[PDB]
């Protein structure tokens, strides 16, 4: 391009890359506010968990490892944050 | 050293020119002698108050220390009252503009005021010949904690 | 294994202006490279370089002006004396009238003209033209 | 309870401040435990350029977590009462210097006394309801260095008339160009 | 990168920029610190405590919810165990690749694995006794290695 | 997973090595788990099994000899048998192994 903004890239530009390669680098990972259909307490869950977490009333499972983001249990109740 | 053999050769060992009185008694029934080695060298405590001879001692011996100061890192301390140091240094090629590390090995007579031990780093004064090898003293040993503290059973 | 974060900041501005850019990107924004880079500024050979401070080393975007020739770094950092600023200046610069050669020096990083005109002299950390 | 809640004699600039905190506590339910055992060390007054004046408060850093606590109500009922003021909640972070090669071995100075962690704390402390979210320096041509802290758009509506009056006290206090923005 | 391999992956994780996080965390900091010293004393190790707090509770790190990280939560509160863990994972994995040699002895890619984890061993061990963590005179011996993993 | 309830109940919890003090907890009724390794004589082991079933204690087999339950629980001594006297911090007793 010979010339372009470094220090201003383009909201989109920045989405599609790499977590660490982007102008300051931080996660996309994030949080989920979880409600099991046993009880009502909100858990928080990772995006990536990577370990069966549980719950009080139903626990068994509330999501599952996986390569990368965790699988909610197909019937569990989440909102981010 | 107080104890520990202070007479423990056939020579009786004692200060020279240094008289204990057996007529005069006093409370101490040892009389001690000692000097300040000078340039800023703190004269240890047990130079003071010991009870060993050492006529090599640079506080309480025959042996006064002048000319060179060097400072080295004790690597043994298998002899009697005497330790090598290693003194590293770097030496310059003038053609590679560049240095090289280098070492020389010291042999120095040590008091039994000063525990010296292997990675220590010492000061020492030149004195006369003492030996074969040796013309220094240590005047001070310089080892405050010694990273020797968190090394032990946890809990 | 990054051994000279200068000398990585001195090579990204070179390919940057031989290819002709106006902008470059310099990880990660040592100290040492922020006084070069000051010297640089100036004496106008870069323009205005804003550092982007991240938690843990910054990041340094460096403004070209299509003027600089040649950044580069004596590496190791020799130690030179007085008499050999010129000796150093003579076989690193194009000319006697213009190009840099800057020192560390304990006076502070700077030039090799200021440096003398101080009469301070340190090591050498590179040059710029 | 007027002087006692200030820990100095002087001044009266200060003594009014402590007086209008007690008739602040009509509040019975949350005065304790949340505003009553609070207390500050010092008063400055910095002139903004607009023509108005801040107050600039110390407070002695063990007590930031509890008195941050009280801090975004505190500054309503404080500037209503003392209008033509902009109040900035400070803490009292001692400076240590550097020490230089013939200097005596004081103590190994921690990193939070160093002069640019100071200086960091400064305007966290400053910008408190908002998170400093990034920071820029530029380095001008002629040798300026100026400051940008990014700022994070949520909560900017309680701090968005007082960056003049940031920026005054910081070039007041740290001697430092400073500007602010907030990304959208 | 790969100290011994030839990979240059770089698959690590980016902390945030934030150092005050994440401004929804209602437990207290004193409150996760008995939820560490809970799973400790459990037997759970730093990074295992890291990774439940980080998915059961919405711990995104310790250092930044409480002052210190979770080995020095656990060696102020008295739980430190007498070996690191990475030096202790290392040494359980020579000892499980040893316990493989003897029963298939002409397994050269084991023994190639074999020297290439007791020189990290070594590596490590090294460091450790520099830094003091470790006393000095700890040699990993091969054959008592066992014992410091139980 | 199991050699690490046990490495869990030395440091934590109570428990007795050797055959004689383990038919002594067992005889005393203040044994919870017996854990015998697998190279221990048969009579041994038909003793050890009449005295858990006579006191009601549970019975787990160690899959290692007497070598294997040495190291497990953290000795430099071959252990026969393992008397569990209380658990402390792990779960060796509410797992079936
Ligand atoms: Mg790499
Ligand atoms: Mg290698």
């Amino acid at each position: 391009v010979l010339v372009q903004d470094l220090l201003h890239p383009t909201a989109a530009s920045e989405a599609r890359k790499h977590k660490l390669k982007t102008l300051v680098q931080g996660p996309r990972s994030y949080f989920l506010d979880v409600k099991c259909p046993g009880c009502l307490n909100i858990t928080t869950v990772f995006s990536h968990a990577q370990t069966a977490v549980t719950c009080e009333s139903c626990s068994t499972i509330l999501c599952t490892p996986t390569g990368g983001k965790a699988k909610l249990s197909e019937g569990t109740s989440f909102r981010r944050k | 050293s107080t104890e520990l053999t202070v007479q423990s050769e056939r020579a009786f060992q004692k200060q020279p020119h240094i008289f204990n009185n057996p007529k005069v008694k006093t409370s101490k029934r040892t009389k001690r002698w000692y000097k300040n080695a000078g340039l800023g060298f703190k004269t240890p405590k047990t130079a003071i108050e010991g009870s060993y001879i050492d006529k090599k001692c640079p506080f309480t011996g025959l042996v006064s220390i002048r000319g060179k100061i060097l400072t080295g890192t004790v690597v043994s301390t298998k002899m009697h009252r005497t330790i090598v140091i290693r003194r590293a240094y770097l030496h310059y090629i003038p053609k590679y503009n560049r240095y090289e590390k280098r070492h020389k090995n010291v042999p120095v007579h040590v008091s039994p005021a000063f525990r010296v031990q292997v990675g220590d780093i010492v000061t020492v004064g030149q004195c006369r010949p003492i030996s074969k090898t040796v013309r220094f003293n240590v005047v001070k040993v310089s080892a405050a904690a010694g990273k020797a503290n968190k090394q032990f059973a946890k809990f | 294994t990054r051994s000279s974060v200068l000398a990585d900041a001195l090579n990204a501005i070179n390919n940057a202006e031989k290819t002709g850019k106006r902008q470059v990107l310099i990880r990660p924004s040592s100290k040492v490279i922020i006084k070069f880079l000051q010297v640089m500024q100036k004496h106008g050979y870069i323009g205005e370089f804003e550092y982007i401070d991240d938690h843990r080393s910054g990041k340094i975007v460096v403004q070209l002006n299509g003027r600089l020739n040649k950044c580069g770094v004596i590496s190791p950092r020799f130690n030179v004396k007085i008499g050999d600023i010129e000796k150093w200046t003579a076989n690193l610069l194009p000319a006697r009238q213009f190009g840099y050669v800057i020192l560390t020096t304990s006076a502070g990083i700077m030039d090799h003209e200021e440096a003398r005109r101080k009469h301070v002299s340190g090591k050498i950390l590179g040059f710029v033209y | 309870p007027q002087a006692k809640i200030l820990s100095q004699a002087p001044t009266e600039l200060e003594l009014q401040v402590a007086q209008a905190f007690v008739e602040l506590e009509n509040s019975s339910p949350e005065l304790k435990a949340e505003l009553r055992p609070l207390q500050f060390k010092s008063i400055r007054e910095i002139d903004v350029a607009g023509g108005k004046k801040a107050l600039a408060i110390f407070v002695p850093v063990p007590s930031l977590a509890g008195f941050h606590k009280v801090q975004t109500k505190l500054t309503r009922e404080l500037e209503k009462k003392f209008q033509d003021r902009h109040v900035i909640f400070l803490a009292e972070r001692r400076i240590l210097p550097k020490p230089s090669r013939t200097s005596r071995q004081v103590q190994k100075r921690p990193r939070s006394r160093t002069l640019t962690a100071v200086h960091d704390k400064i305007l966290e402390d400053l910008v408190f309801p908002t998170e400093i979210v990034g920071k820029r320096v530029r380095y001008l041509v002629g040798g300026n260095k100026i400051q940008k802290v990014l700022l994070d758009s949520k909560d900017v509506q309680q701090i968005d008339y007082k960056l003049e009056s940031f920026q005054a006290v910081y070039n007041k206090l740290t001697g430092k160009q400073i500007v602010f923005e907030i990304p959208s | 990168g790969r100290m011994h391999s030839a990979g240059k992956g770089i698959s690590s994780s980016a902390i945030p920029y934030s150092r005050n996080a994440p401004a929804w965390f209602k437990l207290s900091s004193e409150s996760v610190i008995e939820q560490i010293v809970k799973y400790a004393r459990k037997g759970l190790t730093p990074s295992q405590i890291g990774v439940l707090l980080r998915d059961a509770h919405g711990v995104t790190q310790a250092r930044v919810i409480t002052g210190n990280k979770i080995m020095r939560i656990l060696k102020s509160n008295g739980l430190a165990p007498e070996i690191p863990e990475d030096l202790y994972y290392l040494i359980k994995k020579a000892v499980s690749v040893r316990k493989h040699l003897e029963r298939n002895r002409k397994d050269k890619d084991a023994k190639f694995r074999l020297i290439l984890i007791e020189s990290r061993i070594h590596r490590l061990a090294r460091y450790y006794r520099t830094v003091a963590v470790l006393p000095p005179n700890w040699k990993y011996e091969s054959a008592t290695a066992s014992a410091l993993v139980n | 997973s199991i050699n690490q309830k046990l490495a869990l109940v030395i440091k934590s919890g109570k428990y007795t090595l050797g055959y004689k003090s383990t038919v002594k907890s067992l005889r005393q009724g203040k044994s919870k788990l017996i854990i015998i390794a697998a190279n221990t004589p048969v009579l041994r082991k038909s003793e050890l099994e009449y005295y858990a079933m006579l006191s009601k204690t549970k019975v787990y087999y160690f899959q290692g000899g007497n070598n294997e339950l040495g190291t497990a629980v953290g000795k430099l001594f071959r252990v026969g048998v393992v008397s569990i006297l209380e658990a402390g911090d792990s779960d060796i007793l509410t797992t079936l192994a």
